[PDB]
């Protein structure tokens, strides 16, 4: 079965090529750690509007000034 | 008195066929393909992201006002 790989490639040089571009495009999505920085931006992308919440003692978190640290950190993509 | 055959002066040109001009055979090839090809998609990630950017900073202006 080692030779079948050359009696087929000098042989019908087309398909070959074909399962070769099968193989190490499904594989490699679950590999390298460049993904799952694809979801991080794409959930990231603000579309609608972030509509504020009422207080009620708490106040947990997250006061009504937009520059303070109160939330989270995706600024390390401007940084990247 | 005066007929053809000449004394001297002849070739022959050849009867050989052959014209081996190669080339660039023999897994020189398919070597500038991959490697420029992966260029090609290094090219990306520095644009397409970098668009991204500003595709969050065209969204932002939108979200800014419409209070």
């Amino acid at each position: 079965v080692a030779a079948f790989l050359k009696n087929v490639w000098a042989k019908e040089p087309v398909l070959v090529a074909s399962f070769a571009i099968a193989g190490l495009a499904v594989i490699l999505p679950t590999l390298s750690p460049y993904t799952k920085y694809s979801l991080m931006i794409n959930r990231a992308t603000p579309y609608n509007y972030p509509v504020p919440l009422r207080d009620d003692g708490n106040m947990p978190d997250v006061p009504s000034h937009p520059q303070d640290p109160q939330g989270p950190s995706l600024e390390w993509l401007k940084r990247l | 008195k005066q007929d053809m055959p000449p004394v001297g002066g002849y070739g022959p040109i050849d009867y050989k066929r052959n014209l081996p001009r190669r080339g660039l055979s023999g897994y020189s090839m398919f070597a500038v393909g991959i490697g420029a090809l992966l260029f090609g998609y290094w090219s990306m990630m520095k644009w397409n992201r970098e668009r991204r950017r500003l595709q969050i900073e065209d969204f932002e202006a939108r979200i800014a006002l419409m209070p």
